[PDB]
């Protein structure tokens, strides 16, 4: 979820709320932005068999018809068996299972009752490198200062040399998927102790464009060397064991690192730096933001830092096991959405213990690169900027689908329209929703060769 | 199981034209008695400022007697500065300043400094325009407080570093 | 307690004992690169002109005359006019009859009687050269 947020900020909040089952009913009177966010939190993912009327039409016409007529968002289908997210030029077969985003399971029943009346790995899903050593990737402050780093990803790591290992490979591989061209791959620089990263380098040898800088993310000198002001996303993770002395002191390092960057000044403020922080204790989210009201028994998903895609915690993933039992394919869709595509054969190779294994590109291996990816677009300029001025979500959804095949999932809208650069997540707004010129749209864009 | 009612609790009563300060951190009989003797000394200017103490553990019998002798000028409440509910009870937003006492005789100076720094973050999170005076154990921990966005030495925020002052 | 009643009180202490630690110096140190040097400019040498804590002896010198007779008020005035030094207190032997232990007397009255073996805490100005 953190890796997907680097490509599209706020995606972790949107995805986490999708599989948490919440019932939403309109409140009498409260903040307008809170009401819009609360409506999105009530949407879940449901599986329903498509109506026989849908047989013989492409996916693009099927999802457009569902959105316009049935007021349902269809994003993936099951093809005999694999799940395709927003497939291009795929016909609907008989008894095709579709994945829908709706307020409740009663809404998706409308779909059934409808009538007219060595470059890549072995699997070819990730980029590959010929096992670069860790020593060649070690940079000091001077080396990082005189190299250009724009649009990169900075991983702030708090870990003792004896700290338990985290899945650092699980964060870089989604950023190294075959959906992205080599030129558009985001450089990843890890700031932390080399002794800890040495134990983690076994699974990072073959991942291209990885840099390691020794030191601590708290120091401002190290942060200025890697140009955090120009990074696409800064991730703060802690691998240290909790002392269990006090729950409020568990996230002391993560909170301090976040506040240090916010007050940083560059010759552009540090408060505009996109940041994501993971909390080992969800009650510490009250210290992440300053211009909000904190109340101890408020749920994490109701807090402002979570609604803005800034904070994350593992407590929001507890509902996945209930979801997985009711529909196994639901978990498959999540993993394909956030891991960049991790086929079971890839896991079998990794389970051997030899690390990532490369392969020679073949005829089909380049065809695996053609799949949808999570992305974010802006309505400020371009052919789609016309819908931002007037404002209609339904018109934007239809136009984007026909022109490029992109599927709009939600919006990233400024909290205040009058002055803070904080955006919250609105999931699946109604077709009558009014857009703004400063609105960002979560989209599933197709792969364009070239 | 019934036990006794919470002796220390509830909200501090609001008064018109009243000045008060909040003192937290290392609240013991020795620290409170030494602080109150210096704070309330008839060698200095007469000011009507009352001290509000906030601590987690209930006070012992010695501390309770000390609070009784200063009934008209010292108030005690049970709670933690890390709880936004407790900050409302002591009315931090209306306090002249917040004082964070430190345990100078602590086994781990780094652990003590980290806990006190988080207290300043909690106070600044509740409100940004509140004067904070904190006792710090080591100088290398002073950088964390200076990097807080709400920290402002112009407005009266001060750090008393024992290591810097002692060796100076 | 002193800091709360007067913020400037703590500023005076820090400037007195740290040799001068401006907030800009602390900002540079907070970066994490350690002490940073600089090229001397016109004003940078003027920052060297400030008072410093020092100790003087009345055993010999132009001020030794006040040690023989003994009057704190006369010594304070004469030192201020001659060199600008400000006398803060005395470092006087515990026994005048035999241990080399001296105790601190802070701001004695002007009628205090001095001794030839007395040391004075002073704030002496910076003399270029
Ligand atoms: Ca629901
Ligand atoms: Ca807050
Ligand atoms: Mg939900």
């Amino acid at each position: 979820f953190i890796a997907q947020s680097c490509l599209a900020p706020g995606f972790s909040t949107m995805m986490a709320n999708l599989f948490a089952m919440r019932s939403f009913k309109t409140s009498p009177d409260m903040q307008s932005w809170t009401n819009d966010y609360l409506r999105g939190t009530g949407m879940e993912m449901y599986t329903e068999t498509l109506s026989p009327t849908f047989i013989g039409i492409p996916f693009a016409q099927a999802t457009e018809l569902c959105f316009s007529k049935l007021k349902l968002l269809l994003l993936a289908i099951e093809i005999k068996s694999k799940i395709s997210i927003n497939p291009r030029g795929a016909k609907i077969q008989a008894n095709t299972q579709g994945f829908f985003i709706a307020q409740s399971a009663d809404e998706v029943k409308r779909a059934w009752f409808y009538c007219k009346a060595m470059k890549y790995d072995s699997t070819g899903m990730f980029h590959w490198s010929p096992a670069k050593s860790l020593e060649d990737c070690i940079l000091d402050r001077n080396q990082a200062a005189m190299t250009v780093l724009n649009g990169h990803v900075v991983v702030c790591l708090f870990a003792d040399p004896d700290s338990p290992l985290i899945g650092l490979r699980n964060l870089v591989m989604p950023l190294r998927a075959s959906n992205f061209h080599y030129h558009e791959l985001k450089h990843v620089v890890i700031v932390g102790s080399v002794d800890y990263i040495r134990r983690e380098w076994k699974m990072l040898q073959n991942l291209p464009k990885i840099s390691v800088l020794n030191g601590s993310p708290l120091s401002r000198a190290d942060l200025r060397a890697v140009n955090v002001n120009l990074c696409d996303m800064c991730c703060i993770l802690s691998a240290k064991v909790p002392s269990n002395d006090d729950p409020t002191l568990a996230d002391k390092e993560a909170i301090l690192a976040s506040l240090n960057i916010k007050a940083m000044t560059f010759d552009v403020y540090g408060a505009n730096v996109p940041m994501i922080t993971e909390l080992v204790n969800d009650g510490n989210v009250q210290f992440l933001d300053q211009d909000d009201d904190d109340d101890p028994d408020t749920e994490l998903y109701l807090t402002q830092p979570f609604a803005c895609g800034t904070a994350f915690a593992v407590s929001v993933l507890d509902s996945l096991m209930s979801t997985t039992y009711f529909n196994q394919n639901a978990l498959t869709l999540i993993r394909s959405l956030i891991t960049g595509g991790a086929t079971p054969e890839l896991e079998l190779i990794l389970a051997e213990g030899a690390g990532l294994r490369g392969g020679y590109s073949t005829v089909e291996s380049l065809s695996n690169r053609d799949r949808c990816r999570v992305g974010q677009i802006s309505l400020y300029d371009g052919p789609l900027a016309q819908f931002g001025e007037c404002g209609k979500y339904g018109d934007l959804f239809v136009a984007a689908l026909k022109s490029y095949g992109m599927l709009c999932i939600g919006l990233y809208r400024f909290r205040d329209t009058s002055a803070s650069s904080k955006r919250y997540v609105i999931t699946n707004p109604p077709d009558d929703f009014s857009l703004l010129p400063t609105d960002q749209v979560f989209v599933l864009m197709q792969f364009d060769p070239g | 199981l019934i036990g006794t009612r919470a002796k220390y609790g509830g909200t501090l009563k609001n008064e018109k034209g009243r000045r008060h300060i909040v003192v937290c951190g290392h609240i013991t009989y020795e620290s409170v008695s030494h602080f109150l003797k210096d704070f309330l000394h008839e060698d200095r200017e007469d000011v009507d400022v009352e001290v509000v103490f906030l601590h987690r553990k209930p006070p012992d019998l010695e501390l309770e007697g000390l609070f009784k002798r200063h009934f008209t000028t010292v108030e005690f409440f049970q709670g933690t500065i890390m709880n936004p509910i407790d900050l409302q009870r002591v009315k931090v937003h209306e306090a002249d300043a917040c004082l964070v006492l430190a345990n100078k005789y602590c086994q781990d100076p780094d652990a003590e400094d980290a806990a006190n720094i988080m207290r300043v973050i909690s106070i600044k999170n509740y409100s940004d325009d509140i004067r904070v005076i904190i006792q710090l154990m080591q100088y290398h921990n002073k950088a964390y407080l200076l990097n807080i966005p709400s920290w402002d030495w112009k407005q009266g925020d001060d750090v008393i570093c024992l290591a810097e002052l002692k060796l100076g």
